[PDB]
């Protein structure tokens, strides 16, 4: 059938929990909680968390995406009480090949070109970041390093990188605790896949490396009894 | 008259080898190696065309499937390094599009049971020894001529040699979407794979980038009747088809 | 100017629904599209392939010799197969139709299963295998099994053996839920006649089995596919 | 009368989304269009011109000998040029093709390096300059620059020289984040012959170089261009 | 660019109200439609049967 | 799975999620002579589970 069922656009463009994190926004300083999951987070996005631990983009070598990024925040402190006035949150997709945020009151959040929301806490927003990448397909699978010069990092081959996507508050005044929790859900458009690949035997152990998991158990069942079936 | 199979002449270059058993062809998809990866850029050209004087059938070390055997695996662009124009074309250059055509032939006489398994994995990324955080660190990779060499021979800080896993995490019996053709020796006793140019970049540096592994590896054991030797042998020649480079009147010397 | 109404299921979230979505770079041309082999549209073109089947797994640890079947010489009237045709469990989960399979819900559609012997040319035998349909118990030797639908194409002067499995409507679909029934289908193999090995011999010879589906699969319902009651937030 | 739906990103404020907002001066004609020259719709036109080069740049304050390349007698087989073609980086970095390829991302094109002598008229000179592709070790010497691409379009009877630099595509385009690899491309001269010096001249001679893009020049995506760490909100 | 008003039953919750919903599985063949007997559109064919009347219902 | 804010609504579409051609409300039978699943409650036409829960903390 022509139904868009089990074909590749169908299988790989329902859309996922990929990067549960959870910000506030305190003060300037204030109490010593500022650099680790408080007043901002930068994610580096990878697909390699959560489709289901890198499964069915792995059974294919060469996909080429258009990511529809669709950012739920929601107010952790209850937003039933209060916690939520015009508590506006920042969404933010840093391309690659631009610098990140390391900070909450730092230049790159209201730089030049870098694509930034603002959206109602407990409201979402919906993105179309189209193929950004360097070669032609996404490499989701590939043999080689960057270079035998200096060699950027290592195989894990962040050279197709999709993007960086950062998310901050800009509220004030220290007096009281609020929490956000930020949950985005990857959705990808036009999927058009090449080059099928055997599948995995165990869960992974790494991103980017294609190493099998040592100490493994069985990944294949034993007969019950034996050749004799019943 | 009677029997006719494709056996004669296939003679390019130095390479004369027309040596086919059952000479029916696997190509690895509905894509044949093609030259031209576009038309022009609306100018004179200087095209480097090395079709001429790359396209011999480079043979490689032969190797010997015993009854404790377990596998051999070669990285396609990088096994022939050291050796032939090819690869003083591809220290020479940087970046070259290379497509393959690998024949493997075991010699096997009529009375020798056993069945191998060749298969052509594009970008095969390796799995490691370690098997953690870390992978071999490209010495262990691509020895050239040599290859992985799976049959017993483990060592230590680069990849495994587990052959179920087939240093990939996959399974050896779901290998199969690769292309690939059984070498059985009630029926045939060489292989040819038609390896087209595979890679997301249209040109690409071989000295960097592995494009292929090849490996053949023995399914069934093998079992030669007793009183014989206990040893098959394995030839794998690679024949670079329709093979092209980038570095057109810019190279001059670079020596390692 | 223009008046309209509300809906209910305003401020919905479905996750699910395909609506066209503003874009972050608006004007930006990304790395042109280029040709590549293999193009794949469609999963059923991924499970049109014979994969194997691993039939000889029952030992402990997984090696290589998982998937042979081992024949031996002067054993005749007795098992050489038996499988239950349930693709998603049993010897059948871990193909390419294995986690297809597990990918999807309720299926549909004939299969493609094959045979190949591994051995010396001068060696002859005859082996029936036979297909029961699901719903009907498995035969017990090689007499019940010669009363069903038997297949010899024996083995002497033909390796690959390739026999379709038709498809069924059972309650108009498979049973897609973790049961040990017993009406999936049912495929084994006997010897008809003893192994006739070539003279010294002196050890066994195996048989490879493949499995896919011919083009008339069908897949249906999608699945959340836990497989191992997966969780893993790691990210670097 | 016209029923409607929500969409999720309601309340979505957009920085950089092209939306039609109503005026606040609704009604009121400009000061009208009127045509001054120079009318420029596109930066590849900025960067069509060749600026210069500063190559003397190796003196500690920055004076007009910063462009000077210096040309003394009696010197051969030895350097005149050197320079790594990163632009954005180094010594090409403060020129209009500088702060312009600085603006964007990744990039393309080939250029226009052109080159002018500044000396008597009756002197003469032969300077080979050679370009090395980006990925190959430049040369040592004049020996290994003439076994390169070799330039020379002496001086002595001809002072402009331009040389066209094209562009090889490494991995799709070029990497433009902060690094000292050793594959942009690689630009140097060398004597041919010492310089004959015109008699009683007693001094120096000097080179002028300029650089810019041939219309095949592109540019691709943007960026936030900091340069110095930006923030000031100093307002009058 | 499509002005636009306001309609007081905003966010109303019409019971009875025919509107067309989107589809929680937007793309599922179901278990297609075939011929069985008996085909029903109105309650009058159902009616249209004389049943019977308990009238010696006076035990 | 839907999201929506409390004190409001959200609707649906569920197509014909039926294992039989129509629903069979009223049915003679069991479910094999076989295993069995459970019994003549006849879940085999099943429609489908619903499930509810809240997303906060604290």
């Amino acid at each position: 059938f022509n139904g868009s069922e089990t074909d590749v656009e169908c299988f790989l463009g329902r859309a996922a929990c990929v990067h549960v994190t959870e910000i506030q926004n305190k003060d300037a300083t204030g109490i010593d909680n500022h650099r680790e999951a408080k007043l901002f987070n930068d994610w580096k996005i990878n697909l390699s968390s959560l489709v289901q631990l890198r499964k069915k983009l792995e059974l294919f070598t060469y996909v080429r995406f258009d990511s529809e990024y669709t950012i739920l925040a929601t107010a952790s402190q209850p937003d039933s009480a209060n916690y939520s006035s015009n508590l506006v949150v920042q969404a933010m997709y840093v391309p690659p090949g631009a610098p990140n945020p390391k900070e909450w009151d730092d230049y790159t959040w209201q730089s030049a070109s870098n694509p930034s929301v603002f959206f109602k806490v407990g409201d979402t927003s919906r993105f179309s970041v189209p193929y950004v990448g360097l070669a032609s397909a996404y490499n989701c699978f590939y043999d080689g390093y960057s270079h035998d010069d200096a060699e950027t990092q290592y195989g894990i081959t962040v050279l197709n990188h999709m993007g960086s996507m950062a998310f901050r508050i800009v509220n004030e005044h220290d007096e009281h605790k609020t929490l956000v929790k930020i949950r985005v859900y990857h959705r990808a458009k036009h999927v058009e896949a090449w080059i099928p690949r055997a599948p995995r035997a165990l869960p992974y152990t790494s991103i980017g490396r294609t190493n099998y998991p040592k100490n493994t158990e069985p990944v294949i069942k034993k007969r019950k009894g034996d050749i004799k079936s019943y | 008259c009677g029997y006719s199979d494709r056996v004669q002449q296939i003679t390019l270059g130095n390479s004369t080898i027309t040596t086919q058993e059952a000479a029916n062809a696997v190509v690895c998809y509905a894509e044949w190696p093609e030259y031209l990866p576009d038309v022009d850029a609306s100018d004179v050209n200087k095209t480097s065309k090395p079709d001429t004087s790359v396209c011999r059938f480079y043979t490689l070390d032969s190797k010997t499937w015993t009854t404790g055997s377990k596998g051999w695996c070669w990285k396609l662009p990088d096994a022939l390094k050291d050796m032939g124009v090819f690869g003083q074309n591809m220290f020479f250059h940087s970046l070259g599009r290379s497509g393959y055509t690998v024949h493997v032939q075991c010699n096997a006489t009529k009375f020798h049971s056993g069945c191998l398994l060749v298969v052509v994995i594009p970008e095969h990324q390796l799995a490691s020894h370690e098997g953690g955080n870390v992978s071999v660190k490209y010495t262990f990779t691509h020895p050239g001529e040599r290859g992985i060499d799976l049959s017993s021979a483990n060592e230590v800080g680069g990849p495994v040699k587990d052959v179920l896993y087939n240093m990939n995490g996959t399974l050896l019996g779901n290998l199969l979407i690769f292309p690939h053709q059984f070498i059985n020796l009630r029926t045939n006793n060489t292989a040819t794979i038609v390896i087209p140019y595979i890679n997301s970049v249209p040109i690409d540096s071989m000295t960097r980038h592995n494009n292929v592994s090849l490996m053949v590896i023995p399914i069934a054991p093998l079992t030669v009747p007793t009183g014989a030797t206990p040893s098959l042998p394995i030839t794998v020649t690679i024949a670079p088809m329709c093979t092209e480079f980038s570095g057109i009147r810019s190279k001059s010397i670079v020596p390692q | 100017g223009l008046p309209t109404t509300t809906l209910p299921g305003s401020g919905q979230f479905l996750t699910t629904d395909d609506r066209q979505s503003p874009s972050a770079l608006p004007n930006y041309e990304p790395t042109p599209r280029i040709h590549i082999p293999g193009k794949v549209h469609n999963l059923l073109e991924i499970i049109q392939v014979d994969t194997l089947i691993p039939m000889n797994n029952t030992h402990t640890k997984d090696e290589v010799n998982s998937y042979l079947i081992p024949l031996n010489a002067n054993r005749q009237n007795e098992q050489v197969f038996g499988t239950n045709l349930f693709i998603g469990d049993g010897v059948f989960k871990t193909t390419l139709l294995g986690e297809i399979v597990q990918y999807y819900t309720h299926w549909s559609g004939s299969l493609r299963f094959s045979l190949m012997y591994t051995g010396p040319a001068l060696s002859s035998a005859k082996l029936i295998l036979a297909y029961t349909p699901p719903g009907a118990r498995g035969p017990q030797d090689r007499r019940e099994a010669m009363l069903g639908t038997h297949v010899v194409w024996d083995i002497g002067l033909q390796s690959t053996i390739v026999m379709t499995i038709p498809w069924t409507s059972g309650v108009q679909f498979r049973y897609t839920d973790p049961d040990t029934y017993t009406s999936a289908g049912f495929l084994s193999c006997w010897y008809q006649t003893s192994l006739i090995l070539p003279p010294e011999t002196t050890g066994q010879v195996y048989l490879l089995s493949f499995i896919s589906a011919c083009p008339d699969f069908k897949l249906r319902l999608m699945k959340d596919t836990q497989t191992i009651s997966q969780t893993v937030a790691l990210t670097e």
